[PDB]
DNA sequence: TTAGAGAATTGGAGAGTGTGTTTTTTTTTTTTT
């Protein structure tokens, strides 16, 4: 009889605790009838858990909060009984896969990892931390299935605090030691170990971080990945560890872990958007508005931002084998805004990647095979170019990569696939990725006398794959530098009402790009086709006259990509001479920047070859 | 014992043997020997043959056999399958309610103040709050070995529905 | 379909697990042994 | 092997001084198998395979018919045949039933040459990568 | 229904499930005991069909009802039944991998007909059951005695130890996730026979096949013919003394970087099966031919296969052939004519088959061709390398306005309007025709 | 017709026997420098 129960060594009545929690659920209303709304949400969604705020419990009833914190192992099952009783007193014929779990949580940490003490054992705590590792899924047996190997009579045994009461005899027949555990007829539930470090923001000065073990079960297992930051609420357990696996002597010093009751992630940061985006797309100069919205924190390079915008939108993928991906390269000294552009667009785009061409990079560009250290089994770590198979791959320090990595990037750009010839493994991985690269001069600062290729010292074959190439040189001009300095001091005097506005602009830019990618699929009009065709012939004219060469057919492919992307930006769904003219303009601006020899002007064969015509006749 | 695990509606070795008798026509010779007044000397023999022939059968079940039995038995098999499945699902749900929605090493202990233990102290309960709705003192007890003398007698064979051709032949016989 | 069959014939012209095959082709020879011994005994 | 020994001692009556057993080896068996294609169906059957020898032990002495001194008395346990499957444990002495730390009688034990090789598929018959 | 690797939770234990995954490592095929036949040593009774758990199990009792023996049994290996067994690691396919996660690996068991049907790198659909496999080293039984999370406890076989579990998928079927002369004949259909016969009787078949294989290419009709004959190939032969005569055809396309030289290679590679595209510069330690690298598991020198080895009995499309590393520049001599790659290094001696047709593409020195000079003067290939190729082709970017007009028309038509023979038909006809072995009149 | 006193068989407590355990450096070699 439930009314006779008290928690062991506690003097708290289980029935009274259940009634107090029931009236809490029935009458708490003011977070600004609260939790009956959550019960209805459970009823329609079908998720068997209820999140409850311990501060709400405290403000409703201090004593109930004290009981919950002190004796969670009994009080939380009491709350489960309370909530299930209420839920099935209402909604009488709704069906749930499981009984509801109450998941009490504190909004902020009550303790930190360094101050956890034996006084806190079997007590509900909340702590903040960063996740270091997450184990494979561990099945925990919940009900053992036994079958008699003599007469096939079966029985089921319930789990008593982690040990089985194995039947020593059969019931149907009477043979001894005949009941065998049928492992895959038994019942199991999910379990997982998590290793959690104290946050860098929470560590004391100059100390090595402390770490705790969490154990999650059932539905909380697969909610947290390594690198995440979480406020975890759970019961601080202490368990013995046996001195060696074949002996039941245990060390006097106990191991500790946290049974997870609740996770709250603390580093995470439709028609109501579509209606805005539809009219905003037909607003005038939306192209300029989006391009200027890109990277507000730096002084403006209009054509660089326009090219990055068209890279984000991309062409149209169709089938044959032509890449819709657009490749962009940025050049300039160290200390220019190119790395800020890379990091910004990596934060912006979905399926993005950011890595360094240098061999010291955090995640490599090429794919490799390694022994998973926590498992010892091989894992195929596909590089960033394969991980960004439907996004932008940002490559900082693009000049410093070794020749093997240059070959890998040549393969990825030409074929949009990465070959795997690892030991045993043979496969063709997919790398339909838009590469945004940032190179440096081999010298300290950009040599004006030498060409782009002569300064960055990358092969002309790989340079020829990029659709656009730009330079971040700053003039020795007061007209530019004075206004840049004004922009910089204003950026210091940035405030939160500007931060929110720029965040809203970036968010609607994200929604715009996602909505474009979702459905909008441009096609070529006849006038656009004629414009592209005569554009290729026009680019060939200037070189074919006088006997040199000024263009080659892959530039027509680049122009097609840019025109399709611009139609995608303006939501036209039909490519037109407007898009083709913008493509020609931006492509020729990129050529004016990158392909300009200091003596003879724009030379096309400086991309097809190392050096240029003047050098070829100087030697 | 190895090959008596045949499922119903399948031709066991005995069923195949009876089919051999049927196709050979020795069944008609047995009917002749049973009906003959002159060869009455073999009556006990013929009785033993007929007994061993009809060893496995049930009279009413055999008499119910006829032309339209395939559809009847197919539908009956499907319906019985669903009945068995529903019973197992119900028992699984009851067990899932009897245990809690927390793992077994989730602790917690209670004192049931009214219940005296085997001593004079109040009962301390460790098997979870869910079990106290239908508490019984034999939750964790091992049953007892019935000694050899007291072990109840068990039925010597399961019943299986023999092959339909053999059942039709035995009905006609 | 005669010309198609002729093309099939040309491709067959250019056209150019085994323990059971061994046992079968050997079983033929031992059957012949038994037959010849039987005939010689009955002669 | 028994029949071949009979024929060999018919041809050369004094060959028992040189040998006590003739090993019949089989060549040109049509049951050729690839190493990658061996299955449980080939178990306890005479197979023929090809490959490159990639490892070899030294020629080691292996027990073939082993005799053991009793751990207490002077009796010697009977000839036990080595199987390639497990270590042969002597059991208990039939004179006195002791079963303690028995030891091999090296002089009365019959040994045979043993060499364990590892073969693998030839590198031109394996696929690239 | 299909399930993700992330969805293989304990709720799926024992249920029929279908998953997609990429094979990472396949282990050797073993014989696994499925049912043991045992002899009772103290009454000589034979117990058949003893079914095996995830531990090697003897009879629980003797089949003789009055026999008291319960641990002294001897397996009869010749009368027991075994199954072919193979375990393979897989991981999540590239498509299904959630963003930012480490790839989650899984262990899959293949049995009987299914063993060795999947190779590392293959993307396969596995149909079967998620099951749970105990730590069998902790279990002690009469058959065999026993060898940071706490397992379940209290079994007699387990003693004072604790039993942990791990999840393993048991695949009853394996297939790819998205896929002799007589063998060809029987595999293909009557309609395919009719189409093959039509092509065999077709007039202008030469130019029809050229146009069908190379639609994007404007002009260069002779280069198209050369590449088509390179695909068809000659007849390999073996001399009386056992040396081989080369059958494969080698073709090199030199040209300015603005020409269609790479596009020929792309069309060939996307048409033909078993073909490889590669650059002259290596993406790996093994470039075109092969390399010797230290095994990360064994710390031992092993072969790493190159593009030609991967293209064995196929076509290797080598772009930027002028930019080979010196190891490939030397070993390509043996690979192109003798069709072998001979390696003699520490820990490895090997002759590796490279029976490949090469389609090379190359740039002139200084990046443009000069018609006043010979090809030997225009490219950096040495005379030994030049002698290997059966056909050489040169592409010069003529500054001809009508040709540029036609090029732009064709390209933009391929991008806008497009949205004789099909490539599948040519694949079937090539596979049919390559089995012919013409004789010399 | 029930059940209780004397003899024989079976359950299991416990006494006795046997088994298993507590990153680091120098050197080579191929490829890459
Ligand atoms: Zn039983
Ligand atoms: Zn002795
Ligand atoms: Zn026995």
């Amino acid at each position: 009889l439930g009314q006779k129960l008290v928690i062991w060594g506690t003097d708290v009545n289980v029935a009274a605790c259940k009634e107090n929690f029931q009236r809490f659920l029935q009458r708490f209303i003011d977070p600004l009838p609260l939790y009956m709304q959550r019960l209805g949400e459970i009823n329609v969604i079908g998720e068997p858990f209820l999140n409850v705020n311990c501060e709400h419990i405290k403000s409703f009833d201090k004593n109930l909060y004290r009981q919950l914190i002190s004796y969670p192992q009994e009080v939380i099952p009491t709350f489960d009984m309370a909530v299930n009783e209420i839920f099935f007193d209402r909604y009488p014929d709704s069906i749930l896969e499981h009984q509801i779990q109450v998941r009490p949580f504190n909004a902020l940490k009550t303790k930190n990892m360094r101050n956890l003490n034996p006084e806190d054992i079997d007590q509900l705590i909340t702590i903040s931390g960063m996740v270091i590792r997450t184990s494979q899924l561990i099945p925990e047996m919940q009900e053992a299935f036994f079958q008699c190997q003599v007469c096939a009579h079966t029985t089921r045994v319930e789990m008593d605090r982690g040990r089985i009461a194995e039947p020593s005899v059969c019931g149907r027949c009477h043979t001894t030691h005949s009941m065998a555990l049928i492992h895959n007829r038994s019942l199991f539930s999910d379990k997982q170990m998590i290793k959690l470090q104290e946050s860098p923001e929470d560590m004391p000065a100059g100390q090595t971080p402390h770490t705790v073990i969490l154990f999650a079960h059932n539905d909380l297992v697969d909610k947290v990945q390594p690198g995440d930051r979480v406020n975890v609420t759970g019961i601080y357990r202490a368990v013995p560890i046996r001195v060696n696996p074949r002996v039941s002597n245990v060390k006097s010093v106990y191991k500790t872990h946290i049974d997870v009751i609740h996770y709250r992630k603390t580093d995470a940061k439709s028609e109501k958007r579509v209606e805005l985006l539809k009219e905003l797309s037909r607003k005038p100069d939306i192209y300029e508005r989006l391009a200027s919205a890109l990277a507000p924190s730096i002084y403006e390079h209009e054509d660089i931002k326009k090219g990055i915008l068209l890279q984000l939108f991309g062409g149209t993928r169709k089938d044959g084998k032509f890449r819709a991906e657009i490749n962009i390269l940025l050049c300039g000294d160290p200390g220019t805004s190119k790395s800020q552009l890379l990091q910004y667009v990596y934060n912006l785009v979905p399926r993005g990647q950011y890595t360094s061409g240098k061999g010291s990079s955090a995640v490599g560009l090429t794919a490799y095979v390694m022994k998973d250290p926590e498992t010892r089994q091989l894992v195929l770590q596909t590089g960033a170019l394969v991980l960004s198979d439907n996004g932008i791959c940002c490559i900082d320090e693009f000049d410093k990569m070794n020749e093997s990595t240059r070959s890998v990037l040549h393969e990825v750009m030409e074929q949009q696939t990465l070959s795997i010839a690892k030991a045993g493994i043979i496969c063709q991985l997919n790398a339909r990725t838009s590469v945004l690269a940032a190179a440096n001069p081999i010298e300290s600062q950009w040599n004006p006398k030498k060409t782009t290729i002569e300064n960055i010292q990358l092969p002309h074959t790989l340079l020829s794959r990029f659709d656009l190439i730009f330079l971040l040189l700053d003039p020795q001009d007061e007209a530019y530098d004075r206004r840049l300095a004004h922009h910089l001091v204003a950026l210091y005097y940035q405030s939160e009402e500007q931060a929110e506005e720029e965040l809203l602009d970036m968010a609607v830019l994200k929604d715009y790009i996602a909505y474009a990618h979702s459905t909008i699929m441009p096609r070529l009009s006849e006038e656009a086709s004629q414009a592209l065709i005569e554009a290729y012939v026009d680019m060939r004219k200037i070189g074919s006259s006088r006997g040199m060469v000024s263009a080659y057919p892959r530039q027509l492919e680049s122009l097609i990509r840019l025109a399709e992307a611009h139609a995608k930006v303006r939501l036209s769904n039909k490519v037109e001479a407007i898009d083709v003219e913008e493509a020609k303009r931006l492509h020729r601006e990129a050529l004016k920047q990158s392909a300009t020899d200091p003596r003879t002007g724009i030379v096309d064969i400086s991309i097809l070859t190392t050096g240029m015509s003047a050098t070829s006749r100087k030697r | 014992l190895d090959q008596e695990k045949k499922i119903d509606d399948d031709a066991s070795a005995h069923d195949q043997l009876l089919w051999a008798i049927h196709l050979s026509g020795l069944d008609d010779l047995l009917l002749f020997l049973a009906s003959s007044s002159a060869e009455e000397q073999w009556s006990l023999h013929v009785l033993e043959i007929v007994s061993l022939m009809f060893r496995d059968q049930n009279p009413e079940q055999l008499a119910g056999v006829g032309q339209g039995r395939l559809a009847q038995e197919r539908s009956a098999d499907f319906a019985e399958l669903e009945v068995l499945r529903q019973r197992e699902m119900a028992e699984k749900k009851t067990r899932a309610l009897q245990r809690g929605n927390r793992h077994s090493r989730f602790g917690g202990s209670y004192i049931v103040q009214g219940l005296k233990s085997i001593g004079e102290r109040d009962l301390i309960f460790h098997k979870g709050l869910h079990n106290l709705r239908n508490y019984s003192s034999d939750l964790g007890k091992q049953p007892k070995k019935v000694p050899k003398r007291r072990q109840a007698a068990r039925e010597l064979s399961i019943q299986r529905r023999s092959a339909l051709n053999v059942r039709l032949f035995l009905r006609d016989f | 379909n005669r010309e198609l069959e002729a093309l099939k014939q040309r491709f067959w012209k250019h056209a150019n697990e085994k323990l059971q095959v061994l046992k079968a082709k050997l079983q033929e020879a031992m059957k012949l042994r038994r037959f010849e011994e039987r005939q010689k005994r009955q002669a | 092997d028994e029949a071949a020994l009979e024929v060999v001692l018919a041809m050369y009556p004094k060959y028992d001084r040189i040998t006590n057993h003739i090993h019949v080896r089989i060549s040109h068996l049509p049951l050729v198998e690839e190493l990658r294609s061996l299955r449980q169906l080939h178990l306890n059957q005479l197979i023929r395979t090809s490959g490159v020898v990639t490892s070899c032990t030294g020629v080691l002495p292996q027990l073939s018919m082993v005799k053991y001194n009793c751990n207490k008395c002077n009796f010697v346990l009977g000839p036990f045949c080595q199987s390639q499957n497990q270590e042969v444990k002597p059991g208990s002495c039939p004179e006195c039933q002791s079963a303690g730390p028995f030891e091999v009688n090296m002089e009365e034990t019959i040994y045979q040459n043993y060499q364990r090789i590892r073969i693998q598929e030839s590198p031109g018959k394996v696929a690239a990568g | 229904t299909r399930h993700k690797i992330r969805e293989l939770t304990s709720s799926r234990i024992g249920l029929l499930t279908r998953i997609s995954g990429q094979v990472v490592r396949t282990h050797p095929v073993h014989p696994e005991l499925v049912s043991g036949t045992f002899l009772c040593l103290d009454c000589q009774t034979v117990i058949r069909d003893v079914e095996q758990q995830f531990k090697y199990t003897q009879p629980n009792i003797c089949r003789n009802p009055v026999c008291a023996n319960r641990r002294r049994f001897l397996l009869d290996t010749n009368k027991s039944r075994f199954v072919d067994f193979q375990k393979v690691r897989i991981q999540e396919t590239q498509a299904e991998l959630p963003r930012g996660s480490i790839p989650r690996s899984l262990e899959v068991i293949l049995r009987a007909e299914a063993v060795e049907s999947a190779q590392a790198g293959d993307k396969c659909d596995f149909t079967g059951t998620l099951i749970v496999v105990p730590d069998v080293s902790k279990l002690s039984t009469p058959g065999a005695r026993a060898e940071e999370t706490e397992g379940i406890r209290g079994l007699r076989a387990l003693g004072v130890r604790d039993l942990s579990y791990r999840l393993v998928f048991l695949a009853c079927c394996v297939a790819p996730t998205n896929p002799t002369a007589e063998s060809i004949k029987n595999q293909m259909t009557v309609k395919e026979w009719e189409k093959v016969f039509e092509m065999s009787q077709d007039k202008n078949l030469y130019h029809n096949l050229c146009t069908s294989l190379f639609p994007t290419i404007h002009g260069n009709d002779e280069v198209k013919r050369g590449v088509l004959l390179m695909l068809f190939g000659g007849v390999p032969k073996t001399t009386g003394e056992g040396t081989s005569l080369r059958g494969d055809i080698n073709v090199c396309i030199v040209g300015d970087p603005s020409t269609a030289k790479s596009q020929f290679l792309k069309h060939v590679e996307e048409f033909s099966p078993r073909a490889v595209y590669t650059s002259g510069k290596a993406s790996s330690a093994a470039g075109l031919t092969a390399a010797v690298v230290r095994d990360e598991e064994s710390h031992e020198f092993v072969i790493e296969a190159g593009a030609l080895m991967l293209a064995d009995n196929g076509v290797c499309c080598i772009d930027e052939f002028d930019k080979m590393d010196v190891r490939d520049q030397v070993a390509i001599h043996e690979a192109m004519e003798q069709q072998t790659i001979s390696i003699t290094k520490a820990g490895v001696k090997a002759t590796l088959n490279a029976r490949t047709s090469i389609l090379a593409a190359a740039n002139p020195i200084s990046g443009h061709y000069d018609r006043s000079k010979s090809l030997k003067q225009n490219i950096n290939l040495s005379a030994p390398i030049m002698s290997r190729f059966d056909l050489f082709f040169i592409l010069v970017d003529e500054c001809n306005e009508v040709t540029d007009y036609a090029i732009a028309r064709r390209i933009v038509d391929l991008h806008s309007r497009i949205e004789v023979y099909s490539l599948d038909d040519i694949r079937r006809y090539l596979l049919f025709a390559r089995q012919f072995k013409p004789k010399i009149s």
